[PDB]
């Protein structure tokens, strides 16, 4: 039952580089490229719920989303196996134009035996007391393994535990470990549609410092987390600034 | 010019006693002023007066009265004008000297700082780090320390103060004394005595000094990891003299290595290799730190000793399983080579063996090109045989100081035996028994 | 070894401390020559205009040198100067040292 | 900071282009008005104490002020393969060979 | 036997100089009705007593010091009463004043001749990562 303890923010393109030598002066690690995709799979239309559970209390339906990584391979497009895998690429992928596409996102999703790994990640609204300094959501996630069967997708997995696919979004960025467990990512977002890819973090680079936290009922760590993420915002102040986003925007629930 | 104590107290007296004649005129004359002013006010002149004047004279003691109102003449007035044009010229040169003297004192300490930040920017590199320490004056201390760069020690991080010698026209470096270790090879006499020496390792300006801390603070993390490794290692002929010495005895060799302040033998080369062997172990272990805290967000904090230490470990390892292949060679010979009308012997090396970013592959990568130096050392010897039985034996050491035999046999006229042992005694008669079985 | 940027810079603050520290002597010399001039000498009077001219005309380039030192110093507070105050860490000793030792086995092995 | 330094530095710049010039100004005899030797001495004591010094410490403020962002622009820079991996290999089997010596 | 703070203590100098200047020159606001009363003692002063103390209080005598120092500038300001007529020290003086007035206007003309952000909507971005609705342009 972990707690994510979070700031957030965005840079410019231009001072991508700026900020990436300042973080490697505050932390002494080397940026980390990653990239997630991360498929959201919303409950069935066609399925009559019930707002109850199994228990009497009352609950919304919920975008349960589902992420794992794309090799490299697949993002270089043929022209840049030259370059190592670093920061530095980042600075091209600015536009939409990015090789992984919708066809080959249902390919993977499809899997056309067995299926990657994938994390299943549940989030609610960040909490409504308005009297800690940094967001924090509660996530509950689960590592799906392998599968089999003639009915082996993923997808059709989904859809046999009732949910039916939404939108998918492609994240690459770069993240640093710092002092006492702090995880700081700098990323872009591209949505993958049958349309087009579409690069909704334009022209900038989305921040997100967080710190995860296993017993959120721990007060004292938790209080120890947040004061962490106040040190990086006070050593950060004048060239960036860490807010709290929006409840509403980090909401993962399905409206009616 | 330098300045003494008796000087700058004699000076320390003289505006001493100066202030005092200038606080008693001006005393005096606020007192004549009150004084007079309480004719005509009685009250705010005693509020200015002595309570040594109020003592003596009362108030209203003093009257003045207006004389005609005068106009100066021209002689005072070309007498006070040439006084003033004088005493201006006094001032005047009074200034040019004090600017003359403050220029050439600013000179040379202009000068001064000139040569010191040309020696700054001849002296120092991007890559190392400066920051301004106090005592409260502002100091520039340079971070030699490793402790960034993949050490956990806490004992002493590596700062030195840098100052200026002008005398030496450089710049130097205040730790915040010289000790190296080097490795003795005591080899044995054939007559089971005291072990003698066979060889030993060999033993101003501001990048020789800078690489001198940062060897001196190295070379002491190398002594204090051993150190700690060694109270693991106490049953298997390993031990600690005096917290900065560790003594390896062997079966035919003895390794003391020391870490102390301040001709050609044969063993010198095998001493300088096993030294760069431990820095370059050391290097592995500070690599595979930087690993944890790369590939972990927590990262590693503290290192475990039997686990991550590995120092005296793997080349402990590799001359123990050296001598282990020649007691196993010379048990093979005699059990089985002297017992069968003859035999070959041939030895082998079997091997055993996402994240993409280039910081980690290259550190992955980087620990892999010492993983052959960290590995476990395996070796199989296989023996042939007049026909179809066939005799292998696979030496191998999970711990790095240990010994175990996997023993694979078997024959065409059947059996099949694939057995562990710990010790050669048991691989002795189990030779002997498959030798006099099967074989023949 | 620093860079060229770094290297002209402190050359430029080396120069405007010395135009500084070379101000009290043309101060010092423009009060001498009022000195003698206001002892009655008249022949000096071109020295004294010349003094004090190289006097007002060595502030006015010092200080405007100094001026525009304080703009490149505040211009490339993203350029090439870390936007926040924190000390640096020291980074690759690691693998230095692990290239000099390659170095020294390399010397032993092949003489 | 920055801010600090323009309003010092424009201050020192404009009291140092008024300071010598008053200094040698105030170097007048008129019948501004000195009319006793008690104002011959003091406007000429707050010469040397008021006007000489004034811009030995005005030079010396500035001078400061230089080492201060000399030192600025050197602390605060941001900061800024020979071996392969089958020559490591290579170079430490030879080595650990040698080093056996079997 | 420690002395304070140079800043400190050239502040309060500064301040006593200044309060120097600023008792000069009301004394010489009132240079005239100063230089026009002269001082006696009244009879129930205590004059047999302490005569001392009032010749003190009463002295205009400044100390051997500054009258030898006043000589001494008087001496080397390189021309004196006693060797040159009035008319050439007042023509003298007005030459000098000439010069003076040549040098601040020098002053004067030299003086004269110089100089003296946001790429995104972070709440848009992360409202699209929960739900999937296009950040809004």
């Amino acid at each position: 039952m972990v707690q994510q303890l979070s700031l957030f923010g965005s840079i410019g393109d231009d001072g991508y580089d700026l900020l990436i030598s300042t973080l490697t002066t505050i932390s002494g690690n080397p940026p980390l490229l990653y990239n997630s995709l991360c498929t959201v799979w919303k409950p069935n239309p066609s399925y009559d719920v019930e707002n109850v559970n199994s228990r009497n209390q009352l609950v919304e339906p919920n975008r349960i989303k589902l992420s794992k990584e794309v090799p490299f391979s697949y993002l270089i497009d043929e022209t840049m196996m030259d370059k190592p895998l670093n920061f530095r690429i980042l600075k091209s992928f600015t536009n939409d134009k990015i090789p992984l596409n919708y066809a080959m996102t249902r390919n993977i999703l499809h899997n056309t035996e067995s299926c990657s790994p994938w994390s299943l990640q549940i989030s609610d609204i960040p909490a409504a007391g308005n009297n800690r300094s940094v967001s924090m959501q509660t996530i509950a996630e689960t590592i799906i393994l392998s599968s089999a069967g003639k009915n082996s997708s993923v997808s059709s997995l989904m859809n046999g535990l009732g949910y039916v696919f939404e939108f998918q979004y492609l994240t690459i960025g770069v993240k640093f470990f710092m002092k006492h467990g702090l995880i700081l990512e700098l990323q872009k977002i591209w949505q993958i549609e049958e349309a087009g890819n579409s690069q909704i973090t334009s022209g900038g680079f989305l921040l997100k410092a967080y710190i995860n936290v296993s017993r959120g009922t721990d007060i004292d760590r938790i209080n120890y987390t947040e004061t962490a993420l106040m040190n990086l915002k006070k050593e950060l102040q004048g060239y960036i600034e860490l807010s709290v986003p929006d409840r509403q925007s980090m909401d993962s629930r399905v409206a009616h | 010019t330098v300045m003494t104590q008796e000087q700058f107290v004699k000076r320390r007296r003289d505006m001493l006693e100066h202030i005092n004649l200038a606080m008693n005129e001006s005393s005096l004359a606020l007192e004549f002023v009150s004084l007079l002013l309480s004719s005509v006010k009685e009250s705010t002149g005693m509020s200015s007066m002595s309570p040594f004047l109020r003592k003596v004279v009362k108030p209203s003691s003093l009257n003045s009265d207006k004389i005609p109102y005068v106009a100066p003449t021209k002689k005072e007035y070309i007498e006070l004008d040439i006084l003033n044009k004088g005493w201006k010229l006094q001032s005047l040169n009074e200034s040019k000297d004090l600017l003359r003297a403050s220029f050439n004192k600013l000179s040379s300490i202009l000068q001064n700082e000139h040569d010191y930040w040309n020696k700054i920017m001849q002296s120092i590199s991007n890559k190392d780090v400066i920051f301004k320490i106090r005592d409260g004056q502002k100091l520039l201390a340079i971070k030699y320390g490793y402790e960034d760069s993949g050490s956990t020690y806490k004992h002493d991080r590596g700062i030195a103060n840098i100052r200026n010698n002008i005398e030496s026209q450089n710049l130097d470096l205040i730790p915040h004394v010289k000790k190296f270790l080097r490795v003795r090879i005591f080899t044995k006499i054939e007559s089971e005595d005291d072990y003698i020496l066979s060889g030993e390792s060999v033993m101003k300006d501001i990048r020789k000094q800078i690489q001198l801390l940062k060897k001196i603070i190295f070379e002491k993390e190398l002594m204090y990891q051993i150190k700690k490794e060694c109270a693991l290692l106490i049953s298997y002929g390993v031990s600690i003299e005096n917290e900065n010495k560790v003594i390896i005895e062997l079966p035919n060799e003895k390794f003391e290595i020391e870490l102390l302040s301040l001709l050609p033998k044969i063993n010198d080369k095998r001493a300088n290799l096993m030294l760069v062997m431990l820095r370059l172990l050391l290097v592995v272990i500070f690599k595979k730190t930087l690993r944890s805290r790369i590939s972990s967000p927590h990262g590693l904090i503290n290192l475990n000793v039997d686990d991550d230490i590995l120092i005296i470990r793997p080349i402990l390892g590799k001359v123990r399983f050296a001598n282990y292949k020649l007691l196993l060679k010379k048990i093979i010979k005699d059990y089985v080579l002297d017992i069968v009308p003859g035999s070959s012997i041939t030895e082998t090396e079997v091997e055993r063996e996402n994240i993409d970013d280039e910081n980690i592959t290259k550190l992955n990568k980087e620990i892999r090109a010492f993983d052959k130096l960290l590995n476990i050392p395996r070796r199989e010897l296989k023996i042939n045989l007049p026909l179809s039985p066939n005799l292998s034996l696979m030496l191998e050491s999970p711990n790095y100081c240990n010994a175990l035999i996997h023993i694979k046999f078997s024959a065409g006229t059947a059996v099949s035996f694939d057995t562990t042992f710990s010790d050669f005694k048991e691989v002795e008669d189990f030779l002997h028994f498959i030798v006099a079985e099967y074989i023949q | 070894m620093q860079p060229p940027y770094i290297q002209e810079r402190l050359k430029s603050l080396n120069d405007i401390e010395t135009q500084l520290c070379s101000m009290l002597q043309e101060a010092s010399q423009v009060t001498f020559i009022f000195g003698e001039l206001k002892r009655g000498n008249e022949s000096v009077k071109p020295q004294f205009e010349n003094h004090v001219k190289q006097f007002y005309e060595r502030l006015d380039k010092s200080t405007t040198q100094l001026r525009k030192e304080i703009q490149l110093l505040d211009e490339n507070v993203g350029t090439r100067l870390l936007p926040i105050n924190v000390n640096k860490k020291a980074l690759g000793q690691d693998t230095e040292k692990m290239e000099e030792q390659l170095d020294l086995l390399s010397a032993i092995l092949d003489p | 900071s920055n801010q600090a330094l323009y309003e010092k530095l424009e201050q020192t710049r404009t009291i140092l282009s008024v300071k010598l010039a008053e200094l040698i100004n105030m170097t007048t005899i008129a019948d501004a008005q000195e009319n006793s030797e008690l104002a011959v001495a003091t406007t000429s004591v707050m010469m040397v104490n008021n006007q000489t010094m004034q811009l030995i410490k005005n030079v010396q403020d500035l001078l400061i002020l230089t080492r201060s962002i000399k030192e600025k622009w050197l602390l605060n820079q941001i900061p800024v393969t020979r071996f392969d991996e089958k020559q490591i290999e290579e170079l430490l089997d030879n080595c650990i060979e040698t080093f056996v010596a079997e | 036997a420690e002395l304070p703070q140079w800043y400190t203590l050239q502040s309060q100098l500064n301040v006593t100089l200044s309060q120097l200047v600023s008792v000069t020159s009301t004394l010489q606001h009132f240079q005239e009705t100063l230089d026009s009363t002269v001082v006696y003692p009244l009879p129930k002063f205590p004059t047999t007593s302490h005569e001392s103390l009032v010749t003190t209080l009463l002295r205009k005598k400044n100390i051997p010091e500054v009258d030898e120092w006043m000589k001494y500038v008087r001496e080397t300001s390189g021309v004196t009463t006693a060797l040159l007529k009035d008319e050439e020290i007042e023509k003298l003086l007005q030459q000098d004043r000439e010069i003076t007035n040549w040098a601040r206007t020098t002053f004067r003309n030299e003086y004269g001749k110089h100089d003296f952000s946001k790429p995104f909507n972070v709440d848009d971005v992360l409202k699209f990562t929960f739900t999937g609705e296009k950040p809004i342009i």
